[PDB]
DNA sequence: ATGTGCAACAGCATGATCGCGGCAAGCTGATCGTGCAAAAGTCGTGCCAGC
RNA sequence: GCCGC
């Protein structure tokens, strides 16, 4: 109940002192729920394959009254599972069924119908499927498929940091993204004019699209300024009031209201003023004629006398045009704000730039512009407008576009049409004047509210529709030229560019990559891997130094630690451990609702836009029973900052104090300890660690590490967990229990773990068996732990007992010393393994044979090889050995004498077959594990071919008949129980077999309904076991439909062991790393008074300047761990009493400062005492929190509780000298990892190879045998020494001069040691070069 | 496909403007050489040693004769005594026996590099391979009685002689069999025995050129429109590839329709097709058919990798009508092995067996059969 | 300028090939659409591709936004790819890879002295091959060059020996990746251990700017006369004490 | 008092942006038909020399 | 491209 099966056999000692709320989530269910949502039927068009074919489908014909209506589609089952899919080399795929029906109009009948063709499903391409993990298994690989973070479609204002023009002047400018189609950018000149930017192209007025709209000069001048009106009547010439506009102005002349003065000419402007001028209820009042000269006229006013009008709209007034007006009625003017407080003139002087005043003007001026080829007519223009916007296959913002779209403008409705109108490009015009005038302000666009994600099911979803697009044009044609005879397949189905386009975005694209296979943590940090890269992403040389900063909106959402070092970094993250993404593809977190004083227990998540207004608090914050804060001023995040806030103002608290950092760096004990950058180092590097021959949990850990390894799928865990029945190293067996079954047919669960098996990085992948016998399991329990996995715990590292102290400048640097009984007990020895391969492949000249006897090769090369030509299993292979025999023919049809004598004398090849036989590469060695031979369909069987074919029979008939077995024997029981109810013969009957003839018939009843039934079923049994059994065997035994040229496949495994040497790289995981420096003897290493040496000698000198505390930490806390467990193992050796063993494990699990941790062992059973008492000899493997765990008082009282020193140092004993160091010296316990890179693939030498053909110089890199690049900079240095004969030798001797290569290595082998150089062939390929241009260049004497 | 192989080795030069630049390959000739300037030779000597070497063939062996070196020289005192002296150093490089002028002294340098204290040293070092060669080559019954030995030394010295390498010089090559098979012709079983192509790639060719001329034409970056400076040379090529595999594949349904039978039950029965045959069938000329089919492969599950092998004109007189020589020369193949111990296989008996078949062929023609791809089992 | 192998014998042209050819195929077009009297607008735009052809060849990326083709990357033409970077950076101006190199990890050796460095025996016999066979058929051990190269295949004890003898005082010169001056290349005396790392002196790690976390030199055999004297007399690690900045 | 010459400002195109090393991954193809003489090449057939 | 210095 408290703790499951599983836990209690080994209990981590958490120090806690924080409840958890929600447990940590799937930490996987990103991809998963995509690729699910991506996947799975939806009986609406959301999203999905059924929202691509319903964004495509229906289609009909140009008139030709003939269309294919789409209804449903499905997935086939996949041909091959997982694991064979892996094993062979082949993609693991589901073929895509699609049902859609052919129906024919009437023509001469409008709207009828003739024809309704219901054909059955058709296939079009394979869509490749998902693992339980995550993984999409393609062409035999692993491929993970890593999610984006980009800009979501929307409107976002900037302003250029305002320096450009070099003048202080700040520039606004607005762009509105779409999800797909053509940007749209809207910018200000230095002379304040309203510029567009369409599709990056030159910029142009805006007044062009404004008036494409069909808008006239009024009407713009109307919507886009506040007209005011001018009364001249009378000749008063009054002016409307409007005091609210009137903040800043002089008054040219003295103002009166209602013919008493209210403000004086030039009197006060204050606010005062204003609001005394308001409260009077003021009519229309006269203003001097002075003030009119500066205003501009806005409407067009038509004169009633004569069709002559003053049109001249943006255009000020004469004197004489007031007479004009005045004359021809004008008692009111139109006239537009003109006002500069805070508004301004704008709109204005682009249509003064611009004198087009026509829809078709504008049009056709936009289409020389977009389209600098042929001029329109009439039609060209039209329809290129109607396709840049406002087109619905043309122009697509998706729903979170205009999410953001109406969001951003303040508009109520979320939802709307995906396609923009005429009203909102005028609403975000007036809104970018706004943010010039002053109201407003620009947004942050790496502010994580305006960033969103993208996972592989929209990606997926996204190729799909365009390859479906692809395919609809093509269909599209056919329906012209079309008869009733057609079918679906006959109607340009089309799988190839569906096939093409899927398999192009899935096997070779920027964000879909192998995944690292080293440990489970790799796996799991990759699968939710968050990167700015990709197709629609932002590149790494365009990345500033603002969008690779951490932000104040980074808090829940990624990780601010976990990130690449060098050109990436900043630009790839990790998903936090509670964060999740929303709906629309923002990034949430989750927090605690607030009410009163006290904190509740539902939970909120939270985006980066809503949790900017609320008052979230600290998780660490102290929180009493009730859950009222302790302390009435407690720390707060506002907005985007940091404050002390009262105890009733907070509306949020963080749900744990692990909420900021990711799974990799959740794995770091003691990280409030560790310097920020360093603890970077210790988390980049705890994913490129090596699983070992042996796990070892760590003794100091975190509590995170059960997550870890289960949730990543290395392991097995049990799904219907009853009580184990068969157990062995490659299989588990389960009897599920009576209390869930499904009904009929009983059931077992059958797990077959996956032996050594080679990963990615050539590691190894094994799993081994927890369970032992009989023992009972629950529903998620583990079975079997994957590789670096012990118990269920991820393990990839072991336990060092460690010294911090100089010891000879063996450790200067960062050098490690290391004892020789590590390297005995085989610790830090890890199992890799390589695959080569060879193919026979047809020729002209004839087949291409693999064969044993290989021509010109003796009798010693053939030992290690069969009848068939291929390496026995376990053979060890070293340096150039064969492993596969192949041979290939050679043309002759010419019988020469000398032929026909070579031929009598030897064979009747006399070997002109020649022999390309697959050997092993130099400087590899190991053990041959697996061949996998594979034939074509037709050809003839490989001898060993029937072995492999024989063993997977083998193993499929016996992983069949286990529930065969149990079937027939409940059958026998209940004939057994039928027989006992009447006629029993008891051992009689159970004597004979088929129950003795089914007992006769007994009673009537008995014969005609239970034996009879019970026969029925026993053959039914037989028969479906029979069909089941030679349906195994059929699809065993088949011919592989392979390549066309291709005829046989041979597959080997090589299996080495690399152990430790001074070459290898080890690190821990706060950030310390280091090369072994020398492999010291056991006698020769420091010692306590107890005469243990230590494994593990560090320098003192580098914690103070990494400033990595958590080391000394962790160092400490192993010390007291293993010494709790040295305790119950001395106790444990003694033989003594279980009493006090459960009361020292009783006490040992009570200590802390109120920890929330209740391990009892009183409710223990004693042999499951026993059992964790057995499981802790090694060590207490006790567990620290990432931010909140043990203090240096608690990890005191730990240590005084084994009987250790509590200031952590011992007195150490020179091993060499017997005397004693003069100091004390830090020992404790450390987890060390080894690290991935081994000086067996760093070491390389060259002293002549091969060159290039151009420029005749060595290759590069090893595995090519290439030479070590002699750069630049060294050229440089070598100039500044002065040595000119090192710098000519290096230049043409040992590079290019042909000659004087051979030259100098006669020389060299004569023992002359002289030069004779000559001319570089890099110098003459420059001259052709040169000279195959038209210009001449020449060596003159 | 259920098996799939790995990708098979391969790279690109990267991080350097001339791509996949190069790379050297050590031949027979080169090790030659770079032996031969690692040994103290005279100019004359390192003149006669290159002239030598250059004549090396692929098996090893001197395809010049010794007096035409002399001749090649073309200067005195540089007589033949000298050239094997010069030769005879030669031989004794790394392929030990390299550069023999006939298999007769490959054998005895071979033979010479030893401990000479073999158990049959002298016994085969010139009465075995410089006497009675051409007698090893047969059972060499009377060789006992010849070399005054007896049978059972024999049967060791024969032993110790095939021991040795035939074609020295053969195991340093290092081109790799990569002459694998495109069968750009792919052909499956059904009903009819239908036929169709592969790798035509003539879409991925139409997509990257729209993309690359079009995708120009279409960017609206450059003024006015490349309406047939770059989309009206995609059509062209396009329109040319699609009428070429338009012909292959009407040669290629012309050549199965003809060939069924050759396809069907057994494997010889091809018809002696003409380039005419084809050429009306395809309503083409011949000239363009024979250049078409004259090295396209196909993947036939039985049938051979070719579209020549089938293009015989050999009727032969046959008969009944007419025949094809392809199909005489296999059942004379079969015939032939599937025979007595004795095996006469005499060119009159074969030609008094296919007339009975029902082939009428000439006892002459059909001992050039036999000639062409095997020897006559004692007929003589 | 070759052209690239395929699986089979199928051949695929590179750029300049692809220039070349499309240059080739516009002048004989041209050449054959002159002699047919063909009205002057199709000559017009013959020409025009014939020059924009020669522009491509000569120079792509300009006048014509490039020609690119079959992965919508620019093709290489005669001035993109002259050297490197456009100038003589790669395989010319001291860029070139050279033989007799080695490379492998660093650790410390703190017995050394300040101009001796920790060779590996597996990286020694590689570099010094020729130097291994000249001492082997000059001491009548092996005849041939074929016996010394096969001996020296087979790593006999007398061939470890030779080797210890040849190494005697011999100069080697280590330098690290990124040269900053011209202290990050020095020449030490070899010294023959059993392992896979070089033992490089504390004292130097400064100048070298080393640390024993996992950095890699590279090694480079001096093998002439003026050479040695010179990686002698200049550049060990004894002459170089006080920094010339 | 109006017209002409010269210096300055804004816009546009061009060139460059550290090395060294190890996994990796895709292949970058082809082309055209012509219908005919003119040539070279090939096959069914009969010959003499060796056993 | 990913990683190491
Ligand atoms: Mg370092």
């Amino acid at each position: 109940m408290v703790y499951s099966y599983t836990e209690k056999k080994r209990i981590r000692k958490d120090f806690g002192k924080r409840p958890q709320v929600l447990d940590v989530p799937y930490l996987l269910s990103i991809q998963l729920d995509s690729f699910q949502k991506f996947i799975e039927q939806d009986p609406e068009g959301q999203y999905g394959l059924e929202a691509a074919f319903r964004s495509v489908f229906p289609i009909q014909s140009y008139s030709g009254n003939s269309e294919l209506q789409y209804v449903s589609y499905r997935l086939g089952e996949p041909v091959f599972d997982v694991q064979e899919c892996q094993i062979r080399g082949v993609t693991y795929s589901a073929p895509l069924r699609v049902k859609l029906r052919l129906v024919i109009y009437e023509r001469e009948a409008p709207e009828g119908t003739v024809k309704d063709i219901k054909e059955q499903e058709v296939y079009m391409g394979e869509i490749p499927l998902m693992t339980d993990n995550g993984t999409f298994v393609i062409n035999g690989t692993e491929r993970v498929i890593v999610s984006q973070l980009h800009r979501s479609p929307g409107v976002f204002f900037d302003s250029d940091k305002g320096k450009t023009h070099s003048s202080g002047k700040v520039l606004y400018n607005a762009r509105i993204i779409p999800y797909r189609g053509s940007w749209l950018d809207f910018e200000f000149d230095p002379k304040d004019n309203l510029f567009v930017r369409i599709d990056r192209r030159r910029k142009l007025p805006a007044t062009i699209i404004l008036r494409a709209l069909n808008y006239t000069t009024e009407q713009i001048l109307d919507l886009f300024f506040e007209k005011v009106i001018f009364e001249i009547r009378d000749n008063k010439l009054q002016m409307e009031l409007v005091p609210e506009r009137l903040r800043g102005e002089t008054a040219s002349f003295d103002i009166e209201a209602n013919g008493k003065v209210y403000v004086e000419k030039g009197r006060r402007i204050t606010a005062r003023h204003i609001r005394q001028l308001e409260k009077d209820d003021v009519k229309l009042i006269e203003v001097p004629v002075e003030y009119i000269a500066g205003k501009v006229v806005a409407k067009d006013y038509i004169d009633e006398s004569t069709g002559e009008l003053i049109c001249a709209a943006n255009m000020e007034l004469s004197l004489d045009l007031l007479a004009k007006l005045s004359q021809s009625g004008h008692k009111r003017i139109e006239t537009l704000f003109t006002n500069d407080l805070d508004h301004g003139p704008y709109i204005s002087e682009t249509l003064r730039v611009d004198p087009t005043n026509d829809r078709l003007s504008a049009l056709v001026e936009i289409y020389r512009m977009m389209r600098p080829g042929e001029p329109p007519t009439r039609e060209a223009a039209e329809s290129l407008f109607e396709n840049l916007f406002f087109s619905e296959d043309r122009y697509d913002l998706s729903a979170v576009g205009r999410m953001k779209f109406n969001r951003s403008l303040l508009r109520e409705e979320i939802e709307g049409s995906g396609i923009l109108s005429k009203d909102d490009i005028i609403d975000v015009m007036k809104k970018l004047i706004d943010i010039r005038n002053g109201k407003g302000e620009v947004d942050d666009i790496d502010h994580l509210g305006n960033r969103r994600i993208r996972s592989v099911g929209e990606m997926a979803e996204n190729q799909f529709r365009v390859g479906l697009v692809r395919v609809e044009r093509a269909v599209k044609e056919r329906l012209s030229l079309g008869d009733l005879d057609t079918l679906m397949p006959q109607d340009m189905i089309n799988a190839k560019p569906i096939s093409a386009a899927v398999k192009e975005f899935f096997g070779s694209s920027q964000l879909s990559q192998f995944m690292d296979q080293n440990n489970p943590l790799s796996e799991i940090t990759h699968k939710r891997r968050i990167s700015a890269l990709g197709p629609g992403g932002l590149t790494r040389e365009r990345a500033g130094f603002e969008v690779r900063d951490v932000h104040p909106t980074h808090y829940g959402r990624v990780c601010p630690i976990e990130t690449p070092e060098g050109p990436n970094i900043g630009l790839i993250n990790s998903l936090s451990v509670y964060a999740q993404t929303n709906e629309y593809g923002f990034l949430e977190t989750p927090y605690r609702k607030v009410t009163d004083g006290v904190v509740t227990d539902e939970i909120h998540y939270l985006s980066a836009i809503e949790e900017g207004n609320y008052v979230i608090a600290q998780a660490n914050s102290n929180l009493d029973e009730e859950g009222h804060f302790v302390e009435d001023l407690v720390t707060c995040r506002s907005k985007g900052e940091s404050s002390l806030f009262s105890r009733d103002q907070v509306d949020y608290m963080d749900v744990s104090t692990q909420q900021v950092v990711s799974v990799g760096a959740s794995l770091i004990p003691f990280l409030e300890h560790d310097d920020a950058n360093r603890a970077l180092m210790g988390a980049n590097m705890q994913r490129q660690a090596v699983p070992t021959l042996r796990a070892d949990k760590p003794l100091v850990g975190t509590g995170m590490e059960r997550a870890v390894a289960v949730d990543s799928g290395v392991t097995a865990v049990a799904k219907r967990g009853g009580v184990v029945q068969y157990v062995d190293a490659s299989r588990i067996v389960i009897k599920v229990n009576e209390d869930e079954m499904y009904p009929g047919e009983a059931g077992i669960d059958i797990y077959n773990l996956t032996k050594y098996t080679r990963s990615n990085q050539n590691t190894c992948i094994n799993q081994m068996p927890c369970v032992s016998l009989g023992e009972p399991v629950e529903r998620g329990d583990v079975l079997a732990d994957g590789p670096s996995t012990d118990l269920g715990e991820l393990a990839l590292g072991q336990n060092m007992r460690v010294a911090f102290m100089p010891w000879n400048g063996y450790n200067f640097e960062d050098s490690i010393l290391v004892s020789e009984r590590v390297v005995q007990e085989d610790r830090f020895t890890t199992i890799h393994i390589q695959e080569l391969a060879c193919v026979s492949r047809d020729t002209k000249l004839g087949p291409e044979e693999i064969t044993a006897d290989i021509p010109n090769v003796g009798e010693a090369a053939l030992s290690k090889l069969d009848e068939s030509g291929i390496v026995y299993i376990g053979a060890e292979v070293t340096g150039g050995d064969i492993l596969v025999g192949k041979v290939t023919p050679k043309g002759e049809t010419q019988l020469t004498p000398e032929e026909k004598l070579l031929r009598a004398i030897f064979g009747e090849k006399a070997s002109d077959v020649k022999d390309s036989s697959l050997r092993v590469p130099n400087g590899v060695s190991g053990t041959v594990i697996d061949v996998q031979v594979f034939t074509r369909d037709g050809v003839e069987k490989d001898k060993r071919a029937l072995e492999i074919e024989e063993m997977q029979l083998k193993q499929a008939k016996k992983d069949l008949s286990e529930e065969l077995q149990i079937l027939e024997a409940g059958l026998f029981s209940r004939i057994r129980a039928v027989l006992v109810a009447g006629g029993v013969e008891a051992e009689k009957l159970d004597k004979l077999p088929r129950d003795r003839w089914l007992e006769l018939g007994l009673t009537d009843e008995e014969k005609q309904n239970q034996l009879e039934q019970l026969a029925e079923q026993y053959d039914e049994l037989k028969h479906e076991f029979e069909k089941k059994l030679e349906a195994k065997r059929r699809k065993i035994t088949q011919g592989d439909d392979l390549a066309p040229g291709v005829l046989k496949i041979v597959k080997v495994y090589l299996a080495v062991k690399r152990r430790i040497q001074p070459g290898d790289k080890m690190a821990g995981r706060h950030g310390n790393k280091g090369v072994i420096s020398k492999i010291n003897p056991i006698e020769d290493m420091p010692y306590d008074e107890n005469g243990t040496p230590v494994d593990i000698v560090l320098n003192p000198l580098g914690v103070p300047s990494r400033m990595n505390i958590g080391q000394i930490l962790e160092t400490h806390l192993g010390m007291a761990a293993k010494g709790i467990g040295d305790k119950i193992n001395a106790m444990l050796k003694q033989q003594q009493e279980v009493a006090k063993l459960r009361e020292f494990i009783q006490r040992a699990y009570d200590l802390g400062a109120d920890v929330r941790q209740k391990v009892d062992l009183s409710t223990f059973s004693d042999e499951e005492v026993m059992r964790l008492a057995e499981n802790l000899r090694k060590g207490m493997p006790i567990a620290t929190p990432v931010f909140d765990g043990a203090k240096e008082a608690e990890i005191k009282e730990l240590l005084k509780l084994g009987d250790l020193p509590t200031s952590g140092q011992i007195r150490l004993y020179d091993g060499r000298t017997g005397e004693q160091f003069e100091r004390p010296v830090t020992v404790g316990y450390m987890y060390m990892l080894k690290l991935n890179h081994l000086v067996d693939d760093k070491m390389h030498a060259r002293s002549t190879g091969s060159y290039s053909l151009v420029t005749q110089q060595p290759l590069g890199g090893k595995a090519q045998f290439g030479g070590q690049r002699f750069g630049e900079m060294e050229v440089w240095a070598l100039e500044a020494y002065g040595a000119a004969y090192t710098l000519q030798e290096m230049l043409t001797v040992k590079s290019d001069d042909v000659n004087g290569r051979t030259k100098m290595y006669k020389n060299i082998v004569d023992g002359n040691h002289q030069m004779e150089p000559g001319m570089p062939e890099s110098f003459n390929v420059l001259l052709k070069e040169i000279r195959s241009l038209g210009i001449n260049i020449e060596l003159e004497d | 496909t259920a098996g799939t192989p790995s990708g098979n080795g391969v790279d690109y030069q990267d991080d350097e403007l001339p791509v996949y630049q190069g790379e050297t390959t050590q031949s027979l000739q080169d090790y030659l050489m770079w032996q031969v300037e690692l040994t103290p030779f005279t100019d004359t000597d390192r003149a006669i040693a290159t002239s030598i070497v250059d004549a090396v063939d692929d098996t090893g062996y001197l395809t010049i004769q010794i007096e035409d070196i002399v001749d090649s020289i073309g200067d005195d005192e540089i007589g033949l005594e000298e050239v094997e002296a010069v030769l005879k150093r030669i031989q004794r490089f790394d392929p030990v026996g390299v550069a023999a002028k006939d298999l007769r002294d490959c054998l005895l340098i071979q033979l010479s590099q030893f401990a000479k204290e073999t158990p049959w040293l002298e016994e085969a070092r010139l009465i075995i391979s410089d006497h009675l060669d051409l007698l090893a080559n047969h059972d060499f019954r009377t060789l006992m009685r010849v070399t005054r030995l007896k049978e059972e030394v024999l049967k060791e010295a024969v032993n110790l002689i095939q021991s040795l390498d035939p074609r020295p010089g053969q195991s340093i090559q290092t081109g790799e069999p990569e002459y694998v098979i495109p069968d750009v012709l792919v052909r499956k079983v059904n009903d009819r025995w239908v036929v169709e192509l592969n790798s035509d790639s003539l879409p991925r060719l139409k997509i990257n050129q729209q993309y690359a001329a079009m995708g120009n034409s279409a960017r609206n970056d450059a003024d006015g429109q490349f309406i047939r400076s770059n989309l009206q040379e995609a059509r062209w090529l396009i329109k040319s590839l699609e009428s070429a595999n338009d012909t292959l594949l009407r040669v290629s349904r012309c050549i199965v329709e003809q060939q069924q039978a050759f396809f069907e039950q057994g494997e010889e029965y091809m018809k002696p097709m003409v380039l005419a045959d084809i050429a009306q069938a395809v309503e083409m000329h011949e000239s363009t058919i024979s250049r078409v089919t004259t090295q396209k492969y196909l993947h036939s599950p039985r049938g051979i990798f070719e579209l020549k092998y089938f293009f015989s004109s050999h009727v032969n007189t046959e008969g009944g009508g007419e025949a094809s020589s392809t199909a005489i020369r296999a059942l004379v193949k079969k015939l032939i092995a599937a025979e007595n111990p004795a095996k006469p296989l005499s060119d009159s008996k074969l030609t008094s067996m296919l007339s009975e078949q029902g082939i009428m062929v000439a006892r002459r023609t059909v001992a050039k059969y036999r000639e062409s791809l095997s020897i006559p089992p004692s007929n003589q | 300028r070759p052209l690239v192998p395929l699986d089979g014998g199928r051949f695929a042209t590179s750029d300049l090939n692809d220039l070349y050819r499309r240059v080739i195929n516009r002048n004989n077009r041209l050449k054959r659409l002159l002699d047919l009297a063909a009205p002057d607008i199709i000559v017009r735009n013959e020409k025009r591709m014939l020059q924009e052809a020669v522009d491509a060849l000569l120079d792509n990326g300009r006048r014509g936004r490039a020609i690119t083709g079959s992965n919508k990357r620019p093709l290489k033409s005669l001035a993109d790819m002259i050297k490197g970077k456009q100038g003589r950076f790669r395989q010319n101006l001291l860029g070139k890879r050279v033989d007799y190199s080695g490379r492998s990890v660093i650790t410390v050796g703190p017995y050394l002295r300040l101009h001796q460095c920790g060779l590996p025996k597996k990286m020694a016999l590689e570099l010094f091959k020729p130097f291994i066979y000249g001492k082997l058929e000059l001491r009548g051990l092996a005849t041939t060059i074929k016996a010394a190269k096969k001996m020296v295949e087979r790593e006999e004890a007398v061939v470890w020996d030779i080797l210890d003898e040849v190494i005697r005082e011999h100069p080697v010169l280590l330098n690290r990746a990124p040269t900053l001056h011209r202290l990050g290349i020095q020449a030490f005396e070899p010294v023959l251990i059993e392992g896979k790392a070089i033992q490089l002196h504390p004292l130097v790690c400064a100048a070298y700017n080393a640390d024993f976390d996992g950095d890699q030199m590279a090694v480079h055999v001096p093998l002439t006369l003026e050479a040695q004297l010179e990686a002698r007399a200049l550049m060990m690690s004894t002459n170089n004490i006080l920094s010339p900045a």
